[PDB]
């Protein structure tokens, strides 16, 4: 029978800082054991200082990103050019996804930007529109290799002050953008080493109160 | 189907069909309502074209909508049935979904709603 | 419209014709291996971008359409024409014969004289092309009526244009060439402007010829247009 | 279906006007039954009276109607009323109460009065029926969708003359036989013919069928009208 | 499995309905009332599929109540049950049928008789001196075949049920948390609200 | 089923066996699989008899309506109509049609529509369960511009091999000759063709 | 998931865990399973995150619309029945949600309704819903009393969630606590199981199943 | 819900310094029966785009038709049809990608894999893939079917990453393509000796080569190979 | 495109008339006279075949039509209206009755069905009433022989004998004088032939007269033998020849 779904690999990573957020993903696109492209970007500037990635089934990802970009466009038309806040985007995205509750977009969606206080914000969604704001989130093929690392290195979980015997948790700091990119690039080199669907290149998008900046690093091509 | 506009504005800003409806009301028998301290009373009359009637079986002018609210009317009897039926259905539907009988004001707003809709 | 008047005629169609008679003059000329279409474009103002308000329309790749009267009505008709051409091609593979295309517009136009809820079309449309067996020229009136023509004209200067065409036909029993009919169309458009000359005009010509365009509809641009505008200017001084 | 400056329904008034020219039908209600009597509009010698019906129709087994107005308009409404009774019986395994069927027919009529742009039905009905909630019942419905109950009532031609005479001779404790007699009397005087012959009449009764504790519908045969016309001194 | 019992004595009808509501591994409620009043003299009890059960009952109730107010009159138990049957019979052949079994117990003021109707989700209706839906019938039917008499008092009818419940509390695998008992007679519907610790 | 159509100098010939089976039972041993959709446009049917008969009837209808409005349709036009029906309804159809026709401009032409609904113009074409067994033979023996008596031979030989090996093929061999001349029907009996 | 809500002398306790899973994968430990519909109405969530999240956010809209239409907050009875009716329209299509609608009104007092995607709607004093429900019930039932002090009841709810968080693989994260009175819901904090388990263990002297 | 019936195998493509090359063989298979031998699976659209299609042939013939009347439609009321408002490779792709994805979303797909090769009016190389699921990607080299598995490895040896593209000439690229077509003929049971190949260059336009053949094949070593293990003669 | 007159074209006027129905009756008045006569063992319907030019073939025009094997119709008024009413009537005899009960409808019920179709044109939006009056002559096992008249209003009534159209007044009188309840079929044919002689201006022969009977069953008009429980149709059109033979003895 015809199967309407595929899996194009592919891993995405969102980290929120004090006055910035990053959304990064690999640039490799795959089918089964083949590489379709080594540079097919999947993290997009959607306007209004929002970056978005829908990882999983690439056809569904694209359809969703297209529709959110159109959603942003019509929001401007219908609401006197108002800036679409990140929380408002998040909600609008839940509705996009949930509209297809009975024929879902096969994607894990992460969006990043700044909340209305200028703080860095990351929201993530499941295929059917359940969402949460978070400090950080991994998505796609290697999410399971990365998330635990992030719990350990972004939220200092299971880390205690030496000598307090085990009675005082390591204090929860904010990370700088230089510090966050180091985690991203390490998370991704680790994932390239151990997951066959992650490799080729890494494209990081950084969002601050002066727009959206882009960076690209190579990944192991095997 | 047929949807030729009947209720329309005149140059002076009156909707003549709505206006002539009021004329039909002023044509019908009288009804009076007065509320007391712990009660409300309704009162009507009957006309005289003939008087060989059977009044066991002829519709009274006060209608029960739900067990706690009544509706009386002046005007075309035939029209009033259609409002009474609709009002009665709504009262049951309100109990079914709100788990509470209608407030008198809610039932009124509904019946007035139906009347309004038939003006446009 | 769904109303016959007591003389057997249709008074709504009759009035549509008035709207047509009131329009810009446009013509068609059949030639030995194609057709040539031309039209008068009134220059309302100096502010019209020249060449940039195109009146002649293509159907499929091989049919030309030009019309006089209510321009929007004409555009509506061509849109229908194009669906009619795609529907035929889709089912039958071959591109649509011109006679067949004539009846498709014929029937559609005629339909709008059947019901009181619609008005007839405020255009007479001249159209034609090269198909599997020859060139064809047609004119279709607001009533739906159409016929094949050697030459056709409609609009404000239709009488003077029809007279000119009659001259050509009678003095060229051996048929006219595509190259010639282009120049003659230019002449005839200049000679229908006489009956409309309070405003300035722009000439527009298209053609469809087996030898000159491979049986495809094409616009007469550049040199060949200028050569025609010259020929027409010459035979008025 | 539109209002006049005065607040009357143009087509309805004209429909009633139409009915005022139709052959007269009468309903009379007794303690032990109901009488239905109707006069046929100016007829001929060759008009078949045997296999004929036009003014009295059976709705179910407990309900009949008398017709004043357009026969064909009436057959439309008779047939859907017959169906409404059958839907009711199928749903509840009980016969339709007389009032309920009457309200439904009157609601259909009312429809053509408020929406659709179609002409109202040119029909008035006299309903004779029995049910175990109210017993014998006589109703009237006209093109306006209005319905009222009656001890005795007339519809169609000459209802004014008819109503005076019934109001004069009707009394609450009447038996069906007196009601039959009154029905013929009234028609005798209201007719636009020389005399009242049997072939110009339709006649029906809804009785307690002598012995059974059950309800019977009798549509009088041509011979039976001819008979009932003799013993009442009309020959 | 859900106990829905009905027994018709001489002057009244008695309905007993189990109190447990159980989803999966948990008993969520021990005091559920598996019954809706259709009119002052007509009571319906129901068991079956989780959602449909109450929606159907309430949908029936609203319709009967609507009819009541429209005619200022109470439909007979027989008329109510035929309505309920027809509803189920239409339902069985629709896209997603109501999976609800019911007992209708009423007192017919015109005839002065009590009446018990058993109707399954397919729309199979029958009048019976006693009835049950589900597994409970596999025990109670034969028990009542023995002990039941047509001319019993209401008080005797309540002893017959005490026996029925006892038997079901002994031999049914599941804990149905006792029964609510209701009597429908000439006066109406009342609850014998002291049957479990009686 | 064994069906074939072959273009040659003067026009085109359609050929077919005459056997219809349900299972291993022969429902009809004298079937006429050569189907006229227009004076000089014919086809051969394989797949479901129901489907191919329904399709051939609608095509016949469309071509009749075509003629009344627009003169004779070309053979390509007829193939397009077949294809439209076969492709658009591919899911609920099992139809393998060969279309062949004679035109004045284009002379003989052959179009094959296989299961999906694709169209293919070919010098000759073969289809039906019988055809697998004659791919080698036919490819080795077909020449362009054969004479009428040569084309009849080629069809006769090919179909007899097809009939020899396929259980679902058999009976008589039917041919229809389509040229300027006219339309000619031909039949050949087992005693004739089994000898070859 | 483990969610609970019980009724007592001092109003209503509502407690929930905060774990979201997909298969055996722990998706989040910091998830909000209580929805605040208005200052007087709470909704709890178990089952499919999207289903509960979407339809209960929607519930809030229907409840707000009722306030504007009728000029008066909606009853718990009717808010529960809006959800329960919607969810019934979708029966068979695979929606998966088990929820409780909790609140106070003047007409009803403190009220709890259980609502699930089967269509079940139940008024009741005590409910536990989710994959840890049985673990919560265990602790809750054996310590519940109507006369519990507001302070004791808050602890019991919190402790019952801990019980389920510990034993049920699919429950954990933290406890979110709510108390509902006449004056409206009052949030009583987020309690990480990381810290709360050990505190409770040492202070209460329970969890002797647990190594060191 | 359907199944491919008559099908045609790999389409292969790569870009070089001044344009794109696309190739595809001329076979239409019917299962394992190599049924039709003259099938053109490269579809030129204007003089800047070529559309190579693999998969179900009847669907390919549908897509052909769609592209032709897309050209017709574009000319309508379009005085700049042959200049600024000429159909672009990017427009043709986005149209097809739209269609493909709608058709899958309706559970009735066009059972194809498509590569759109062309040159944009600004001189940019266009190379993009879309298939029956609506999945789209771009890469210096693209191939469908067996081409994905066998051709890509060979073509990527010439253009591994983006920066290799100004270093690759038409000669080197065409040679890599022609060699890949040979390999595919060696190892793809659904492949054919005859193929078409189109170059779209920003300077030269569309060069459309029909009736190419696979030459310089190695078979001689076959003669020394006997048995499947121990057999000596 | 579409219908834009969704209101009734027949409405009540102040006096209570329905104008469009009256005007349809005036149209019927101009119609060529037609009549029906009911015997004890048959019914006869007959009309004039008014030709327009002797180039017209009057036999090709059916004025007397078979509706069912036992029922027939004839009309006065607008021929084209009658023709479409005949086709609807035949179809409805099947859809409403034969396909349900496996037997043809009795006369009153088919008449009722035609009446329904006519009534609906009296009330539906965007239509004029039918401009015909029909005489329908039929036989059924439980009602025997009957004759009905259906008017533009949809009203229908049973007649022992009647005539409609141009010379209706005159002919109704001629029949009143000649009808008794004891007539054999051949007598009614004779009376019908006499009544029809008063109407016609020009020629009066078998090619200007159309005449049908509903009599006994004709087995030879059935088309098959071997099921003894149908003996054929009761409807028969009299041939040109047969009309002339009754004319010489007139
Ligand atoms: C109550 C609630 C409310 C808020 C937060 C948490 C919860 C608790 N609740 C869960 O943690 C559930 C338990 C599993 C459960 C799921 C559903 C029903 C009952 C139990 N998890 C989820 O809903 C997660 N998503 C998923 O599990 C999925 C949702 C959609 C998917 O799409 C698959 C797909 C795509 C295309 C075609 C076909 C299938 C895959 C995973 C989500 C925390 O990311």
């Amino acid at each position: 029978q015809f199967n309407p779904y595929g899996d194009n690999g592919g891993t995405i990573l969102g980290i929120a800082g004090e006055d910035f957020a990053v959304l990064a993903g690999d640039t490799r696109n795959i089918t089964d054991y083949s590489i379709n492209s080594r540079y097919e970007p999947k993290v997009f500037d959607c306007g209004d200082n929002i970056v978005m990635s829908a990882n999983g089934f690439a056809a569904d990802g694209d359809a969703l990103v297209k529709r959110f970009k159109n959603s942003v466009k019509w929001y401007h038309f219908d609401h006197n050019d108002k800036k679409l806040s990140i929380n408002s985007a998040a909600r609008n995205i839940q509705h996009l996804l949930y509209g297809k509750r009975f024929f879902p977009y096969y994607v894990h969606t992460i969006i990043a930007g700044l909340d209305e206080d200028g703080k860095g914000a990351v929201y993530s969604f499941d295929p059917v529109g359940s969402y949460e704001r978070e400090q950080c989130r991994a998505g796609g093929a290697a999410a399971s290799l990365i998330m635990p690392f992030l719990d350990n290195q972004v939220n200092f979980k299971n880390q205690y002050e030496p000598g307090t015997n085990g009675k005082v948790k390591k204090p929860l700091k904010y990370l700088s953008v230089e510090e966050v990119i180091k985690l991203v690039r390490d998370s991704f080199t680790s994932a390239t080493e151990r997951h066959i669907q992650v490799g080729d290149g890494l494209e990081i998008l950084i969002v601050t109160k002066d727009g959206v900046r882009k960076e690209f690093y190579e990944l192991k091509r095997d | 189907g047929y949807d030729r506009a009947l209720s329309i504005f005149s140059p002076d800003g009156h909707i003549f069909q709505v206006e002539y409806a009021l004329e039909a009301v002023k044509r019908g028998t009288c009804a009076v309502g007065v509320k007391g301290k712990n009660c409300v009373v309704l009162g009507c009359e009957r006309r005289s074209t003939l008087k060989l009637q059977d009044t066991r079986i002829t519709p009274s002018k006060v209608s029960k909508i739900d067990s706690h609210v009544v509706l009386s009317f002046s005007g075309l009897n035939a029209d009033s049935r259609i409002l009474i039926e609709k009002a009665r259905v709504e009262a049951q539907s309100h109990r079914l979904t709100l788990e509470d009988p209608v407030t008198v004001e809610y039932l009124t707003r509904y019946v007035a709603g139906v009347q309004q809709r038939y003006t446009q | 419209n769904s109303v016959f008047s007591p003389d057997g005629r249709n008074f709504q169609v009759e009035y549509a014709v008035k709207a047509v008679e009131n329009g810009t003059t446009s013509i068609g000329i059949k030639c030995n291996d194609g057709v040539v279409f031309a039209v008068e474009k009134l220059i309302t103002s100096k502010l019209l971008v020249p060449q940039k308000n195109v009146k002649i329309q293509v159907v499929d790749r091989h049919i030309g359409c030009v019309y006089s009267g209510l321009i929007p009505d004409g555009r509506h008709l061509v849109n229908r024409g194009r669906e009619e051409a795609a529907s035929f091609k889709k089912l039958y593979k071959t591109p649509i014969p011109i006679p067949a295309f004539a009846d498709r517009l014929g029937q559609y136009v005629q339909a709008h004289t059947l019901y009181n809820s619609v008005r007839p079309f405020g255009v007479s449309t001249i159209f034609g092309g090269v198909d599997k067996n020859g060139a064809h020229l047609y004119m279709l009136e607001p009533s739906g009526s159409y016929w094949g023509y050697k030459g056709a004209a409609t609009g404000k200067g239709r009488q003077s244009a029809k007279a000119e065409l009659e001259k050509l036909v009678d003095h060229h029993p051996e048929g006219l060439s595509a190259r010639e009919a282009v120049k003659q169309a230019a002449k005839i458009i200049y000679l229908a402007h006489e009956d409309n000359k309070e405003k300035d005009f722009e000439l527009e010509i298209s053609w469809c010829s087996l030898s000159e365009t491979n049986g495809l509809h094409k616009f007469v641009k550049g040199d060949l247009l200028q050569e025609a505008i010259d020929f027409a200017q010459k035979e008025i001084n | 279906t539109i209002f006049s400056p005065e607040g009357r329904l143009y087509q309805v008034e004209y429909a009633l006007e139409s009915i005022s020219h139709a052959g007269t039908a009468i309903g009379i209600m007794a303690s032990d039954g109901i009488v239905l009597a109707a006069e046929r509009k100016v007829t001929s010698t060759l008009l078949e009276q045997d296999t004929s019906t036009e003014k009295l129709y059976k709705l179910n087994d407990k309900i009949a109607v008398a017709v004043a107005g357009l026969t064909a308009d009436a057959e439309i409404l008779i047939n859907t009323a017959r169906i409404h009774a059958q839907n009711y019986l199928k749903t509840y395994n009980e016969d339709i109460p007389v009032e309920i069927l009457v309200r439904r027919l009157s609601d259909i009529k009312q429809g053509y009065t408020q929406h659709g742009g179609l002409r109202p039905f040119g029909v008035s009905f006299i309903y004779a029926g029995y049910d175990d909630r109210y017993g014998y019942q006589l109703y009237t419905s006209n093109p306006s969708g209005n319905y009222t109950g009656w001890k005795a009532i007339s519809v169609g031609a000459n209802t004014s003359a008819a109503q005076t005479l019934l109001q004069m001779d009707y009394k609450d404790d009447m038996k069906v036989d007196d009601a039959i007699e009154l029905a013929l009397k009234t028609l005798s005087k209201t007719t636009d013919s020389s005399a009242l012959t049997y072939d110009r009449l339709e006649f029906a009764t809804i009785r307690k069928g002598a012995n059974d504790g059950e309800v019977y519908q009798k549509i009088f045969k041509p011979q039976e009208i001819k008979d009932i016309l003799v013993k009442t001194g009309i020959t | 499995m859900d106990i829905i019992l009905g027994i018709r004595v001489q002057d009244s009808v008695i309905l007993a309905s189990s109190k447990a509501v159980t989803r999966g591994i948990s008993v969520l409620k021990d005091s559920d009332d598996k019954t809706r009043q259709l009119s002052p003299h007509t009571l319906m009890s129901f068991a079956g599929e989780a959602g449909d059960t109450v929606q159907f009952a309430e949908y029936i109730q609203a319709n009967i109540q609507l009819y009541s107010i429209r005619e200022d009159y109470e439909l007979s138990p027989q008329a109510v049950s035929s309505f309920v049957r027809q509803e189920l019979a239409k339902s069985i052949r629709s896209r997603r049928p109501y999976q609800v079994n019911v007992l209708i117990g009423g007192y017919d003021k015109k005839k002065n008789k009590p009446e018990l109707y058993q109707i399954d989700y397919l729309g199979t209706k029958v009048e019976l001196p006693y009835g049950a839906h589900g597994y409970s019938g596999f025990y109670t039917f034969s028990l009542l075949d023995h002990h039941y008499r047509p001319d019993m008092t209401t008080e005797e009818g309540l002893d017959l049920l005490k026996l029925c419940v006892q038997e079901l509390e002994k031999r049914m695998p599941m804990d149905f948390k006792g029964v609510i008992v209701k009597i429908v007679d000439k006066d109406g519907i009342r609850q014998v609200d002291d049957f479990q610790a009686q | 089923t064994s069906i074939m159509a072959v273009t040659f100098k003067d026009g085109v010939i359609l050929g077919a066996d005459s056997r219809t089976t349900t299972g291993a039972y022969i429902a009809n041993r004298v079937t006429d699989k050569l189907t006229r959709v227009h004076d000089k446009i014919w086809c051969c049917r394989s797949g479901s008899a129901a489907d191919t008969q329904a399709i051939a009837d609608i095509v016949q209808y469309h071509l009749e309506l075509y003629t009344s409005q627009y003169g004779t349709p070309s053979t390509e036009t007829a193939a397009s109509v077949f294809k439209e029906l076969c492709y658009e309804n591919k899911d609920n159809l099992t139809a393998g049609i060969i279309v062949a026709g004679y035109d004045d401009k284009n002379k003989g032409e052959v179009y094959t529509i296989p299961l999906g609904g694709s169209v293919h113009k070919l010098p000759y074409a073969i289809a039906g369960s019988g055809s697998t067994f004659i791919y080698g033979y036919c490819d080795k023996n077909f020449r362009e511009n054969m004479s009428k008596e040569e084309t009849v031979d080629f069809i006769k030989h090919s179909l007899s091999q097809a009939i020899k090996w396929d259980g679902s093929s058999g009976g008589v061999i039917r041919m229809v000759v389509l040229t300027a001349a006219g339309v000619e029907r031909l039949i050949f009996y087992p005693d004739e063709y089994e000898q070859l | 998931t483990t969610t609970l809500a019980f009724r007592f002398q001092g109003g209503i306790i509502v407690a929930v865990d905060s774990r979201a899973t997909a298969g055996n994968w722990v998706a989040s430990q910091t998830v909000k399973k209580v929805i605040e519909i208005n200052p007087f109405l709470l909704g709890t969530m178990a089952g499919g995150a999207a289903d509960c999240q979407f339809w209960e956010t929607w519930l809030g809209s229907q409840c707000r619309l009722h306030e504007l239409r009728e000029k008066e907050r909606i009853s718990v009875a009717a808010a529960s029945k809006i959800l329960s009716n919607l969810v019934y329209q979708y029966k068979g299509a695979g929606l998966s949600m088990g929820t409780m609608i909790c609140g106070y009104t003047r007409k009803e007092g403190p009220t709890i309704y259980y609502v699930d995607s089967d269509g079940t709607r139940l008024k009741g004093d005590i409910f536990c819903v989710g994959s840890g429900q049985t673990f919560a019930y265990g602790v809750l039932d054996s310590n519940y009393k109507w006369d519990l002090s507001v302070e004791d009841a808050l602890y019991l709810g919190k402790r019952s969630i801990l019980a389920a968080a510990h034993r049920d693989a699919y429950s954990g994260g933290s406890v979110n606590l709510y108390h509902v009175t006449e004056d409206g819901w009052i949030y009583h904090g987020n309690h990480d199981v990381g810290e709360l388990f050990w505190k409770v263990k040492e202070e209460e002297g329970s969890f002797n199943n647990v190594i060191g | 819900t359907q199944q491919p019936i008559v099908t045609g195998t790999s389409v292969i493509s790569m870009k070089y310094d001044n344009g794109v090359i696309i190739a595809a063989d001329n076979l239409g298979s019917y299962g394992s029966l190599l049924r039709f031998n003259g099938v053109e699976r490269l579809i030129p659209v204007g003089d800047n785009t070529v559309v190579g299609i693999s998969g179900d042939i009847s669907d390919m013939q549908h897509i052909e038709r769609l592209l032709k009347d897309l050209v017709t439609e574009n000319a309508y009321d379009n005085p700049l049809a042959d200049a600024e408002e000429a159909l672009e490779p990017s427009y043709i792709f986005e149209y097809l990608a739209t269609v493909m994805y709608q058709r899958r979303s309706k559970m009735n797909p066009l059972w194809n894999a498509i590569i759109v090769a062309g040159v944009q009016s600004n001189g940019d190389q266009f190379l993009r893939y879309v298939n029956l699921l609506g999945v789209t990607y771009s890469s210096p080299t693209l191939a469908t079917g067996f081409g994905a598995h066998m051709a890509n490895p060979l073509l990527r040896k010439v253009v591994d990453r983006e920066s290799d593209i100004p270093k690759t000439t038409v000669q080197v690229a065409e040679e890599a393509i022609v060699n890949a077509m040979r390999v595919l003929y060696y190892r793809d049971a659904r492949s054919s000796r005859n193929f078409s190949l189109a170059i779209i260059d920003k300077n030269t336009g569309l060069t459309f080569k029909k009736n190419l053949q696979v030459e310089n094949m190695k078979w001689d070593f076959a003669k020394d190979i006997k048995g499947y293990g121990t057999q000596k003669i | 495109m579409t219908d834009r007159y969704s209101f009734s074209l027949t409405t009540f006027s102040p006096s209570g008339k329905l104008g469009q129905i009256d005007y349809a009756l005036t149209a019927v008045k101009q119609g060529v006279t037609s009549l029906g006569i009911k015997a004890t063992n048959g019914v006869v319907i007959a009309t004039e075949k008014k030709s327009s030019s002797p180039l017209a073939m009057s036999e090709t025009l059916s004025k007397v039509s078979l509706l069912t094997p036992d029922i027939g119709a004839v009309y006065s008024g607008m021929g084209p209206d009658y023709r479409v009413l005949v086709d609807k009537s035949r179809k409805v005899a099947h859809t409403s009755y034969k396909r349900i009960y496996g037997e043809y409808p009795p006369t009153k019920l088919l008449v009722s069905e035609v009446a329904k179709i006519m009534q609906e044109a009296t009330q539906s939006g965007g239509v004029r009433p039918f401009g015909v009056s029909l005489l329908i002559a039929g036989h059924d096992e439980f009602n025997g022989f009957s004759l009905y008249q259906v008017d533009p209003s949809g009203s229908y009534f049973p007649w022992k004998a009647t005539a409609i159209g141009k010379g209706s007044v005159a002919a109704k009188t001629f029949l009143e004088k000649r009808w008794n309840d004891e007539l054999e079929l051949e007598d009614a044919i004779h009376i019908a032939l006499l009544t029809l002689k008063e109407s016609v201006e020009g020629e009066f022969n078998g090619d200007t007269i159309e005449l049908a009977i509903i009599g006994d069953e004709n087995p030879d008009l059935l088309g098959y033998t071997g099921i003894p429980t149908d003996k054929g149709p009761r409807f028969r059109k009299l041939t040109s020849q047969e009309i002339n033979d009754r004319l010489e003895a007139l």
